[PDB]
Protein backbone atom coordinates (compact mmCIF):
# COMPACT_ATOMS: atom_id res chain seq x y z
CA UNK A 1 0.00 0.00 0.00
CA UNK A 2 0.84 3.27 0.79
CA UNK A 3 2.90 2.96 4.14
CA UNK A 4 4.23 6.05 6.56
CA UNK A 5 5.21 6.94 9.76
CA UNK A 6 2.59 7.59 12.35
CA UNK A 7 1.31 5.83 15.50
CA UNK A 8 -1.77 4.63 16.59
CA UNK A 9 -3.70 6.52 19.83
CA UNK A 10 -6.77 8.31 20.50
CA UNK A 11 -9.17 10.11 17.48
CA UNK A 12 -10.58 12.73 20.31
CA UNK A 13 -13.99 13.54 19.18
CA UNK A 14 -13.76 17.11 20.08
CA UNK A 15 -11.05 18.64 21.69
CA UNK A 16 -7.50 18.91 20.27
CA UNK A 17 -5.97 15.99 22.26
CA UNK A 18 -3.88 12.68 21.15
CA UNK A 19 -2.75 11.25 24.70
CA UNK A 20 0.42 9.07 24.54
CA UNK A 21 -1.61 5.43 24.81
CA UNK A 22 1.51 3.24 24.02
CA UNK A 23 0.70 1.68 20.38
CA UNK A 24 3.81 2.30 18.85
CA UNK A 25 3.92 1.62 15.04
CA UNK A 26 3.45 2.46 11.30
CA UNK A 27 0.25 3.56 9.72
CA UNK A 28 -0.63 2.57 5.67
CA UNK A 29 -3.64 4.04 3.09
CA UNK A 30 -5.00 1.46 1.80
CA UNK A 31 -8.56 1.04 0.23
CA UNK A 32 -9.52 -1.59 2.33
CA UNK A 33 -9.25 -5.20 3.15
CA UNK A 34 -10.88 -6.12 -0.54
CA UNK A 35 -8.39 -3.44 -2.17
CA UNK A 36 -10.95 -1.53 -4.20
CA UNK A 37 -13.59 0.18 -2.44
CA UNK A 38 -13.69 3.91 -2.20
CA UNK A 39 -13.56 3.49 1.86
CA UNK A 40 -10.28 3.74 3.14
CA UNK A 41 -8.86 1.66 5.77
CA UNK A 42 -6.42 3.02 8.27
CA UNK A 43 -4.02 -0.08 9.04
CA UNK A 44 -1.88 -0.14 12.02
CA UNK A 45 0.96 -2.57 13.06
CA UNK A 46 3.79 -2.26 15.82
CA UNK A 47 6.98 -1.33 15.31
CA UNK A 48 7.61 0.15 18.43
CA UNK A 49 6.03 -2.43 21.37
CA UNK A 50 2.62 -0.99 21.77
CA UNK A 51 2.21 -1.01 25.56
CA UNK A 52 0.69 -4.47 25.12
CA UNK A 53 -2.52 -2.34 24.27
CA UNK A 54 -3.88 -2.60 20.61
CA UNK A 55 -5.60 0.61 20.35
CA UNK A 56 -7.01 -0.11 17.10
CA UNK A 57 -11.09 -0.69 16.58
CA UNK A 58 -11.10 -3.93 14.45
CA UNK A 59 -10.16 -1.50 11.63
CA UNK A 60 -11.02 2.47 11.24
CA UNK A 61 -12.96 3.48 7.93
CA UNK A 62 -12.06 6.24 6.07
CA UNK A 63 -15.11 8.30 5.00
CA UNK A 64 -14.75 9.07 1.84
CA UNK A 65 -15.42 13.05 -0.10
CA UNK A 66 -14.54 15.14 2.75
CA UNK A 67 -10.81 14.89 4.00
CA UNK A 68 -9.71 17.51 4.71
CA UNK A 69 -6.03 17.63 6.00
CA UNK A 70 -4.81 19.95 9.21
CA UNK A 71 -1.16 19.01 9.46
CA UNK A 72 -1.04 20.76 12.51
CA UNK A 73 -3.15 24.14 12.04
CA UNK A 74 -4.15 24.26 15.53
CA UNK A 75 -0.74 23.19 16.57
CA UNK A 76 -0.30 22.46 20.11
CA UNK A 77 3.42 21.27 20.04
CA UNK A 78 4.45 18.70 17.62
CA UNK A 79 2.54 16.53 15.13
CA UNK A 80 -0.51 14.93 15.66
CA UNK A 81 -1.74 14.08 12.36
CA UNK A 82 -5.52 15.29 12.36
CA UNK A 83 -8.04 14.17 9.94
CA UNK A 84 -10.93 17.37 9.37
CA UNK A 85 -13.95 16.05 7.67
CA UNK A 86 -16.72 17.89 9.66
CA UNK A 87 -14.77 18.72 12.68
CA UNK A 88 -16.20 16.10 14.65
CA UNK A 89 -15.47 12.89 12.35
CA UNK A 90 -12.44 13.95 13.56
CA UNK A 91 -9.33 11.34 13.99
CA UNK A 92 -6.11 11.72 15.67
CA UNK A 93 -2.71 10.32 14.67
CA UNK A 94 0.02 9.94 17.37
CA UNK A 95 3.30 10.15 17.36
CA UNK A 96 6.38 8.14 17.96
CA UNK A 97 9.53 8.78 16.81
CA UNK A 98 10.56 12.71 15.83
CA UNK A 99 13.15 12.01 12.77
CA UNK A 100 14.06 15.42 10.17
CA UNK A 101 13.25 17.53 13.00
CA UNK A 102 10.77 20.04 13.55
CA UNK A 103 10.66 22.71 10.32
CA UNK A 104 8.90 25.80 9.88
CA UNK A 105 5.56 26.28 8.13
CA UNK A 106 5.39 23.15 5.99
CA UNK A 107 3.29 21.24 8.90
CA UNK A 108 3.88 23.00 12.29
CA UNK A 109 4.62 19.61 14.07
CA UNK A 110 7.73 17.74 14.50
CA UNK A 111 8.00 15.15 11.53
CA UNK A 112 7.20 17.36 8.46
CA UNK A 113 7.95 16.91 4.67
CA UNK A 114 7.88 12.88 4.36
CA UNK A 115 4.61 12.22 5.84
CA UNK A 116 2.83 15.63 4.61
CA UNK A 117 3.31 14.69 0.44
CA UNK A 118 2.41 10.98 1.14
CA UNK A 119 -0.48 11.75 3.68
CA UNK A 120 -1.94 14.58 0.84
CA UNK A 121 -1.55 12.25 -2.19
CA UNK A 122 -2.90 9.23 -0.61
CA UNK A 123 -6.19 11.24 0.65
CA UNK A 124 -7.02 12.49 -2.67
CA UNK A 125 -6.68 9.19 -4.42
CA UNK A 126 -10.07 6.84 -5.08
CA UNK A 127 -7.32 3.86 -5.89
CA UNK B 1 13.67 -24.91 59.03
CA UNK B 2 11.14 -22.44 60.03
CA UNK B 3 12.26 -19.69 62.43
CA UNK B 4 10.75 -16.54 61.15
CA UNK B 5 14.07 -14.15 60.34
CA UNK B 6 15.11 -13.25 57.05
CA UNK B 7 16.77 -15.11 54.62
CA UNK B 8 19.41 -14.83 52.05
CA UNK B 9 17.32 -15.32 48.70
CA UNK B 10 13.00 -15.66 48.63
CA UNK B 11 12.37 -14.55 45.50
CA UNK B 12 13.41 -17.07 42.78
CA UNK B 13 15.94 -18.74 42.05
CA UNK B 14 16.33 -22.46 42.61
CA UNK B 15 14.52 -23.28 45.35
CA UNK B 16 12.51 -26.52 46.16
CA UNK B 17 8.35 -27.07 45.71
CA UNK B 18 9.19 -28.51 49.47
CA UNK B 19 11.08 -25.46 50.81
CA UNK B 20 8.73 -22.75 48.47
CA UNK B 21 5.81 -23.77 51.84
CA UNK B 22 8.21 -22.36 54.18
CA UNK B 23 8.15 -18.60 52.55
CA UNK B 24 4.68 -17.02 52.54
CA UNK B 25 3.46 -14.19 51.63
CA UNK B 26 3.58 -11.10 53.73
CA UNK B 27 0.83 -8.52 54.80
CA UNK B 28 3.48 -5.55 54.99
CA UNK B 29 3.34 -4.63 51.50
CA UNK B 30 0.72 -4.42 48.58
CA UNK B 31 0.01 -7.78 48.63
CA UNK B 32 -1.69 -9.48 51.45
CA UNK B 33 -2.00 -12.80 52.76
CA UNK B 34 -5.91 -14.87 52.24
CA UNK B 35 -4.09 -17.99 52.30
CA UNK B 36 -1.49 -17.75 54.55
CA UNK B 37 0.69 -18.70 51.35
CA UNK B 38 -1.61 -20.97 48.73
CA UNK B 39 0.52 -24.48 49.07
CA UNK B 40 1.34 -24.23 45.60
CA UNK B 41 3.87 -22.94 44.04
CA UNK B 42 3.52 -23.42 39.89
CA UNK B 43 1.53 -20.57 38.94
CA UNK B 44 1.66 -18.32 42.34
CA UNK B 45 -0.87 -15.96 44.27
CA UNK B 46 -0.92 -13.46 46.74
CA UNK B 47 -3.85 -11.13 46.43
CA UNK B 48 -2.62 -8.03 45.25
CA UNK B 49 -5.54 -5.24 47.30
CA UNK B 50 -3.42 -1.79 46.17
CA UNK B 51 -3.46 -2.23 42.20
CA UNK B 52 -0.56 0.19 40.78
CA UNK B 53 1.07 0.98 43.78
CA UNK B 54 4.92 0.29 45.06
CA UNK B 55 5.75 -2.95 45.62
CA UNK B 56 7.90 -3.49 42.44
CA UNK B 57 7.29 -3.70 39.00
CA UNK B 58 9.05 -4.98 36.47
CA UNK B 59 6.64 -6.35 33.37
CA UNK B 60 7.35 -9.84 31.94
CA UNK B 61 7.39 -10.39 27.61
CA UNK B 62 3.60 -11.09 28.43
CA UNK B 63 3.23 -7.58 28.91
CA UNK B 64 4.20 -7.08 25.31
CA UNK B 65 1.84 -7.81 24.26
CA UNK B 66 -1.28 -8.17 26.60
Amino acid sequence: VIKFRAGVCEYNEDSRLCTPIPVQGEIEIKPNEEEELGFWDFEWRPTEKPVGRELDPISLILIPGETMWVPIKSSKSGRIFALVFSSNERYFFWLQEKNSGNLPLNELSAKDKEIYNKMIGVLNNSS
Amino acid sequence: KYSSKPYKVDNMTRILPQQSRYISFIKDDRFVPVRKFKGNNGVVVLRDREPKEPVALIETVRQMKD
